């Protein structure tokens, strides 16, 4: 029912204003011991020797690298995506540039997508970087993906009960509450917002009157909107662990300069990586993978702020291999 | 183009924001502020026209009332400042000065909606009883403030209009009288009544109704006054600083 | 130390009382019966309630709408009686989604919703009814069916009337718990921090004013109820020390007072404006003003504050950043 | 100078300490020493304010705002302009509320009525308590206190409530908000219920206290009486801060996360899940 003294607070506004993050001291010890699981980067190996693509026989992305430096992306990625289940789990065990299993050409494709990230979004990602890890966490389906509708848990190593699964319906609502932080916003800000770029988040007018024209009947914003931009900020503050004085002042949402924080531009990069991410990396890979890991409209699980940041305001916190491995960018 | 806005830097919102602020302050100070002055004005050592009130049992009354005698008060100057307090010259309780004052009210006794006198004793009011479960009183002892046992309970007088125990009769010891005392002024026991607001010698001289089974209303305060009257004035200690 | 005023000590039992109206004396039901702990601290006495046809009517109209609520909720959770107690909370019927201007709304997006407020509207209606046909019928003044009438006036206002003056029933509040609830952050974020309307600001500080004055009237006509302060009424007609004493209590400690009568004047008129701002406020909204706070900002009074962080340009204007 | 019925109650009495020398009137208003001790701290944390409003940039009465300190102060003195000035009006504004609710015991005794209206007035000096003393104790800084500005307190609140993602569902709160609604609901109703017996209309007769009754009873199946609608009041009055306040001390102390998780306990349960 509650939660025992001390806690922890920080100050992100004007002192008197209320402005800042209240953490539970127990909580974000919890949360650090999880992200300190972080395999450690593999010691720096040889420079010298020729490039893998002329040495390999089937490698379209890594070519540049020469062998010494190749196999230890090959190491690291395993460490990260599949340990448990070694090499052979992406690889044909007699046959290595084979792609007959299809986590093989599906790696490909993330590789180009972890390089992508490093390179195109450093406006959120910043030196930090992403890596494999950052969404897979030890195994190849990653903790916190997200479907064109709800799904229970949303840590999907724990047994979802009867309620919980997408078959029955009448836990609907209470998967689409624990997306929103227990809210009853009857709305899904997902597929919504994050899972195309079709959707305008902000809703509140930047003028003091109604705009003649645009201010009465179907001309108008149903209130929908204000809903669902509410629902979709519950679930970025849920995702981050954190609340809305930790990018906002509460005087005015929509208002940027004194009124907004360094950290909401840094949201505000976030959506459209994430678009970014599930439009042109994610959703495609529905022709790649097996009916057993898509939806049931066939669509492939995308990520939300929460795949990468996990509770977390930032993933890992601020856990970097930028330097280790600038194989996987930033590419000049 | 905008909705609201008007000539100038002006918009409707503007407008009715002061309208409101006038609407308030007019009510405030041109009505409900009148409405305050009908009792106690004009003042003594911006008036409304009277208000009458027809009442249910015959007659009317204008407010406020001007009683033709002017009560004489036991009390005398402090010092010769303009809001210097007044120290009693008598016996204040009996004098009835301070918090041990009367109010004019009518002789009249109040009345049930049909008619029937409302505050009377359940020797009168044979359609009454106590409920099961509360204690009977009559016939415990009622001891004051320095311990001592003031008389006997010997009947309760039960409001009948709300059916409200408002007042409780006892016999004073060695007078051979009976008294009235309020039910607020009762810690109602299992085997006693406690009364510290007065002591023991001083029911005596409690304000004596006119008649025995039923009570006007300026007797009504002449008790009840008594008794808050003792608050301060039961002992000398009672009137001077705590601490 | 009054121990009346915390509880009453001794319980009177009568013979029932019977106040006749000009008509209906027929058409109160029921054996009124005697609760001993409410007796304690209240009245006794429990029943009879009168029936008429407006009474009848506010439960006719107010059943059917509780009714389509209910079967909407149900829906909701696929008719599942468990996952319907442990949810309620957060099951609701919605008003549309999709913008449809006026234009009556389907049954799948708001047309239950529009047909559940009709028979609740209805319901309310028949109830003021009552409560002003009640206080004619016994001779008393309307005072309380035309404060019920402001409150019902808000309702209207939030219910019906400003989703009308800006045309989109989208705009209406929901039935259920959270849901209306969560209604109110929807509501102000649209319109700019409700923080900053100035008739927010007076429904508050009457509402506030209420709490203050009933618990400030409390304490005085308990603190003088051994003076038979709680007659209220014939304090009025024939002033007693009870209101002597409450008077002169408050002309020396605040420097001014009211009388018996008028200060049951001043919580009236304190409540009544709670619902007049509240609905003046909401007439203002979406028709005449759009962002409260930008409108607090244009005249000036909006508050300002130093950085504690740098300041933080709007992304969305840098060259070559994305829609 | 005086009501037609005051000169009979202005008598010597009922001061707590002090005696004679501070037993007195000064117009309608009554002194005493607590009447005193509340001008000192008026005076001092009104002239006060004015100090801290000239070194702010606005002199606007709406925009002014005379904040606390930062979080790194803690519970210590912080710099009269950077917070100091903001715990020195604290002290003369919580001196003087319970002054002004003294005084108001030696009013009561000298009329030989209750103390119930200085009792009944400890309840917002109490929430008063909670905010700007309690709660931030139990966070550690006094600047997690609300800032004296009329336009500004508000921002804190709302920055308050929203750092608890959604304040509506704070238990505590629904509490104290339905407490409101109905002590308001309920004034009108014995407002109006007191003038609807007294000012009937047109020729008509004053009715009686029979008459009340029977309208509730009529109108709702049940009359509370009199007395005790007035404590029922005060009652329905104090519950809007004794139940708000738990509401707001345990949102940080107590409760770190979103207010809607917490009614998790409800909605997780096991054999429902
Ligand atoms: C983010 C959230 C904001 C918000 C959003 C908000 C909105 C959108 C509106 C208000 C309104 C109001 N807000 Mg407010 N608010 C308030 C207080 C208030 C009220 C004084 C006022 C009127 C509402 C009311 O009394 O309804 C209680 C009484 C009602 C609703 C009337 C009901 C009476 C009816 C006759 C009874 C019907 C019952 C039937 C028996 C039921 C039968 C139904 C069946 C048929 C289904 C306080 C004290 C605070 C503080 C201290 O923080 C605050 C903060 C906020 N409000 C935030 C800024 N608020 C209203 C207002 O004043 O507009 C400007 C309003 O419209
Ligand atoms: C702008 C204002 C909005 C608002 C903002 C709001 C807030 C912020 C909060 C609520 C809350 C509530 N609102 Mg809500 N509200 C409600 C009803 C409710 C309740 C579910 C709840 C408690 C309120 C309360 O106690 O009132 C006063 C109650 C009265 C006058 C009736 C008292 C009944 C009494 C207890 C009956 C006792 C007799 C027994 C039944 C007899 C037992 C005998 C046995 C044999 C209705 C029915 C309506 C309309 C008009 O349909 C409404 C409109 C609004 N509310 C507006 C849209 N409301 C609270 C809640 O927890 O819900 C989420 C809350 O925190
Ligand atoms: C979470 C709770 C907070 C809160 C949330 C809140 C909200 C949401 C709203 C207010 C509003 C108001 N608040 Mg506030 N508040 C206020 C006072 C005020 C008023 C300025 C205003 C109207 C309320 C009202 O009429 O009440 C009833 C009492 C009446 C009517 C008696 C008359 C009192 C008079 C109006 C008060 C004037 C105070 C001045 C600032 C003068 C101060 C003294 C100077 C001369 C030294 C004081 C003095 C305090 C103290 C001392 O703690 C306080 C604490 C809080 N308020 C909490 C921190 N308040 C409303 C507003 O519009 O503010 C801009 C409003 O909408
Ligand atoms: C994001 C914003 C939310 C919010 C955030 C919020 C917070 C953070 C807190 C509240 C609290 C409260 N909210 Mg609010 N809230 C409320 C209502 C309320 C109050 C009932 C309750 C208690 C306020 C209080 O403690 O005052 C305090 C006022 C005091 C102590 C007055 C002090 C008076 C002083 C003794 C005397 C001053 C004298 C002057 C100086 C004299 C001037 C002299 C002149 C006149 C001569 C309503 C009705 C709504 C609606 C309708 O939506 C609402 C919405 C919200 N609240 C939003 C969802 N609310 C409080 C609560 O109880 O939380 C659970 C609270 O702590
Ligand atoms: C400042 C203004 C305030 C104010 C003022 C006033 N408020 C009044 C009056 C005044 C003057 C009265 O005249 C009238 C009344 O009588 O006084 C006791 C009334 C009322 N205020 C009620 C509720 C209320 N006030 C709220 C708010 C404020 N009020 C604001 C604060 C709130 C909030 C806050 O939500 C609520 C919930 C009701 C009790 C009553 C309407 C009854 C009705 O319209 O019922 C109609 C509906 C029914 C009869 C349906 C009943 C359902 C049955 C059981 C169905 C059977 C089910 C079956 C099993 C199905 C199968
Ligand atoms: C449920 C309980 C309710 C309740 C109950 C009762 N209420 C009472 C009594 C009871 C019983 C009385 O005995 C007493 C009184 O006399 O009756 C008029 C009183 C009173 N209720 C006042 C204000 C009031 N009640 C509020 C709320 C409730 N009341 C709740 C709802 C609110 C809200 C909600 O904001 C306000 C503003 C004053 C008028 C008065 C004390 C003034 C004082 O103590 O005199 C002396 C103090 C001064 C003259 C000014 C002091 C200046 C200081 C030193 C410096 C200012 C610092 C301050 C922090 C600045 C903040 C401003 C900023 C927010 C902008
Ligand atoms: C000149 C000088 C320096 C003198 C020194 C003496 C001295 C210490 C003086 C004090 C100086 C100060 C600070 C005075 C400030 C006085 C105050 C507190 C002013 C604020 C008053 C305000 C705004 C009150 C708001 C509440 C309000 C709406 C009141 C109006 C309605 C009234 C008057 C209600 C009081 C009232 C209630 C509540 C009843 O129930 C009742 C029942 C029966 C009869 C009468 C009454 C009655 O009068
Ligand atoms: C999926 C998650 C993989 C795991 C686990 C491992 N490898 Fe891999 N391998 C993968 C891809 C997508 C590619 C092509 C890379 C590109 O840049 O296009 C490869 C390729 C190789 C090769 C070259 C084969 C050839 O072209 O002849 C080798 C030799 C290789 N990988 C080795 C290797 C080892 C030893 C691993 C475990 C320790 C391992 N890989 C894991 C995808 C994945
Ligand atoms: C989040 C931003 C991711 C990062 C960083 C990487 N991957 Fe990923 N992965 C992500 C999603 C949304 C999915 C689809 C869900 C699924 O598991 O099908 C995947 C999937 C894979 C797979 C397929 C696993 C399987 O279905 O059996 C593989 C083999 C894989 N990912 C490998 C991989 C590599 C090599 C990465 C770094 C180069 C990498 N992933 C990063 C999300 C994210
Ligand atoms: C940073 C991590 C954020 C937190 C915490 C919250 N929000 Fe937010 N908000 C953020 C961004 C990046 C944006 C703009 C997105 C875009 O693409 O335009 C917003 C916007 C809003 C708005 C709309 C503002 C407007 O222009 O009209 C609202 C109403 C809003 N946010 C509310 C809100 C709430 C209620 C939050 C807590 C639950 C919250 N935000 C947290 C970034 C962040
Ligand atoms: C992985 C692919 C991510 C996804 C998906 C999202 N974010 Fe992120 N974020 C990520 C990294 C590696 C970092 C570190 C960069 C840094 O600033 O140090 C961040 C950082 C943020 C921050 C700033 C936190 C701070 O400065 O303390 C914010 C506010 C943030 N991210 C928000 C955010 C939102 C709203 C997202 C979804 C819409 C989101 N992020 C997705 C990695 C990833
Ligand atoms: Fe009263």
């Amino acid at each position: 029912c509650f939660e025992p003294p001390p806690a922890t607070t920080t100050q992100t506004g004007f002192r008197g204003l209320s402005m800042g993050e209240v953490l539970h001291p127990a909580t974000v010890k919890a949360k650090k011991e999880r992200d300190a699981q972080y395999p450690p980067a593999l010691a720096a190996v040889k420079a010298e020797g020729p490039p893998v693509s002329q040495v390999y026989k089937n490698v379209k992305v890594l070519g540049n690298l020469t062998e010494a430096e190749f196999l230890r992306t090959m190491t690291a990625i395993t460490e990260w995506v599949s340990p448990q289940e070694g090499c052979t789990y992406c690889h044909d065990e007699n046959n290595l540039a084979s792609e007959a299993k299809y986590p093989y050409v599906v790696a490909r494709r993330m590789l180009e997508m972890t390089r992508a990230i490093n390179t195109n979004w450093t406006q959120h990602v910043a030196q930090t970087g992403v890596t494999c890890y950052t969404c897979h966490r030890g195994t190849p389906l990653p903790p916190y993906v997200r479907y064109l509708e709800p799904t229970l848990p949303l840590n999907n190593r724990e047994t979802p009960t009867h309620v919980e699964r997408v078959e029955t319906r009448s836990g609907y609502v209470v998967r689409l509450a624990k997306y929103t932080a227990y809210s009853a916003l009857n709305y899904d800000p997902f597929t919504m917002f994050l899972a195309n770029d079709k959707r305008q988040v902000r809703v509140v007018p930047q003028t003091a009157l109604p705009l003649v024209g645009v201010s009465r009947g179907k001309e108008r914003r149903p209130l929908s909107d204000a809903y669902a931009t509410f629902a979709l900020m519950m679930s970025i503050s849920d995702s981050l662990g954190t609340n809305c004085t930790f990018c906002h002042n509460a005087q005015t949402f929509e208002s940027w300069g004194k009124k907004s924080t360094p950290q909401r531009a840094i949201a505000w990069w976030g959506i459209r990586m994430v678009r970014d991410l599930n439009m042109n990396y994610l959703a495609p890979l529905n022709a790649s993978l097996p009916a057993s890991r898509l939806g049931r409209q066939g669509e492939a699980p995308q990520a939300d702020c929460r795949t990468c940041h996990q509770g977390v305001t930032k993933p890992l916190f601020g856990a970097s291999r930028l330097k280790d491995y600038p194989e996987l960018g930033p590419i000049k | 183009m905008y909705h609201g806005a008007l000539a100038q830097h002006l918009d409707i919102a503007q407008l009715v924001w002061y309208a409101q602020w006038l609407v308030i302050w007019t009510v405030v100070l041109l009505y409900l502020r009148r409405e305050d002055r009908r009792e106690g004005y004009p003042l003594v050592e911006e008036l409304p026209y009277p208000k009458t009130f027809v009442l249910p049992h015959g007659g009317t009354v204008t407010v406020p009332r001007r009683r033709p005698e002017t009560r004489e008060l036991k009390l005398a100057q402090t010092d010769g400042f303009e809001g210097a307090p007044l120290q009693p010259t008598g016996n204040p309780l009996v004098d009835a000065v301070g918090p041990a004052s009367y109010a004019e009210r009518a002789e009249v006794v109040d009345a049930t909606v049909d008619g029937k006198a409302k505050i009377v004793p359940l020797r009168v009011a044979t359609d009454f009883s106590i409920a099961e479960g509360d204690v009977d009183p009559r016939g415990l002892p009622v001891v004051a403030a320095d311990g001592v046992e003031a008389g006997t309970v010997t009947d309760l007088w039960v409001d009948r209009s709300e059916h409200y125990f408002r007042y409780l009769e006892l016999s004073v010891a060695g007078s051979a009288r009976t008294a009235l005392i309020p039910l607020g002024f009762c810690d109602v026991k299992k085997d006693k009544i406690v009364v510290t607001s007065i002591l023991s010698e001083q029911f005596a001289n409690v304000p004596r109704l006119q008649s025995r089974d039923q009570i006007t209303l300026r007797e009504e305060d002449k008790v009840s006054a008594y008794y808050a009257g003792g608050l301060l004035y039961a002992t000398p200690e009672r009137a001077e600083s705590l601490l | 130390a009054d121990y009346q005023t915390i509880y009453t000590q001794i319980q009177a039992r009568g013979p029932h009382i019977t106040v006749s109206g000009e008509w209906g004396d027929n058409d109160r039901v029921g054996k009124p019966f005697y609760s001993y702990w409410l007796g304690k601290i209240g009245d006794a006495q429990i029943g009879p309630i009168y029936l008429g046809a407006s009474g009848i009517a506010a439960f006719a109209f107010g059943s059917t709408a509780i009714l389509i609520i209910l079967f909407n909720m149900a829906a909701e959770v696929h008719f599942d009686p468990l996952q319907f107690f442990r949810q309620f909370f957060w099951l609701g019927l919605y008003p549309p989604k999709a913008q449809y201007g006026m234009g009556i709304p389907p049954l799948h997006d708001g047309g239950w919703w529009l047909m559940a407020g009709l028979f609740m509207t209805l319901s309310l209606g028949s109830w003021w009814i009552r409560v002003y046909s009640r206080a004619r019928a016994l001779g008393l003044g309307t005072h309380i069916a035309w404060n019920f009438a402001a409150a019902i006036f808000f309702v209207l206002c939030i219910g019906c009337i400003h989703p009308t003056l800006v045309g989109s029933w989208s705009e209406g509040v929901p039935f259920g718990i959270w849901p209306h609830i969560d209604w109110l952050t929807a509501f102000s974020i649209r319109y700019g921090n409700f923080y900053y309307c100035p008739w927010h600001g007076f429904s508050i500080g009457f509402a506030y004013g209420c709490g203050l004055l009933f618990a400030a009237h409390g304490a005085t006509i308990l603190a003088v109820a051994r003076f038979g302060g709680d007659r209220e009424i014939e304090q009025i007609t024939d002033r007693g020390t009870a209101v002597e004493r409450a008077a002169l209590f408050w002309r020396w400690t605040i420097g001014f007072n009211a009388t018996i009568e008028s200060v049951h004047r001043w919580g009236w008129f304190f409540s009544l404006m709670v619902m007049v701002s509240a609905s003046v406020g909401i007439l203002l909204t979406g028709t005449f003003v759009d962002n409260w706070y930008l409108w607090c900002v244009k005249h000036g009074a909006a508050p300002d504050y130093p950085a504690y962080l740098p300041a933080t340009p709007d992304p969305a204007s840098l060259p070559g950043a994305p829609k | 100078a005086l009501l037609s019925f005051e000169r009979k109650y202005r008598v010597r009495g009922g001061t707590l300490i002090g005696g004679d020398l501070f037993d007195f009137w000064v117009g309608p208003y009554f002194v005493g020493f607590f009447g005193v001790s509340a001008i000192f701290f008026i005076f001092l944390g009104v002239s006060l304010i004015g100090y801290a409003a000239s070194q702010g940039p606005t002199w606007d009465p709406f925009a002014i705002s005379i904040n606390p300190p930062d979080l790194k102060y803690g519970l210590g003195a912080a710099p009269l302009l950077e917070g100091g000035f903001w715990q020195a009006i604290t002290v003369c504004a919580l001196g003087a509320f319970i002054s002004w609710m003294l005084r108001e015991v030696e009013i009561s005794r000298k009329l030989g009525i209750g103390w119930h209206v200085p009792l009944a007035f400890c309840v917002p000096i109490f929430m008063f308590c909670v905010l700007q003393v309690f709660r931030p104790l139990l966070l550690g800084s006094w600047g997690h206190a609300f800032p004296y500005g009329i336009l500004s307190h508000l921002d804190w609140v709302n920055n308050f409530g929203y750092q608890y993602l959604n304040w509506h569902y704070n238990p505590g709160h629904m509490s104290s908000v339905s407490f409101l609604f109905v002590n308001a609901m309920a004034l009108g109703l014995h407002g109006g219920l007191i003038l609807s017996v007294a000012n009937p209309g047109d020729g008509d007769k004053v009715k009686t206290a029979e008459h009340e009754n029977q309208y509730f009873r009529d109108v709702v199946g049940y009359s509370i009486g009199a007395l005790s609608i007035h404590r029922l009041g005060l009652f329905l009055a104090s519950n809007i801060f004794l139940t708000g306040a738990f509401g707001t001390i345990a949102s940080g102390p107590f409760w770190t996360r979103g207010w809607p998780e917490w009614w998790g306990w409800w909605l997780d349960i096991p054999f429902w899940s």
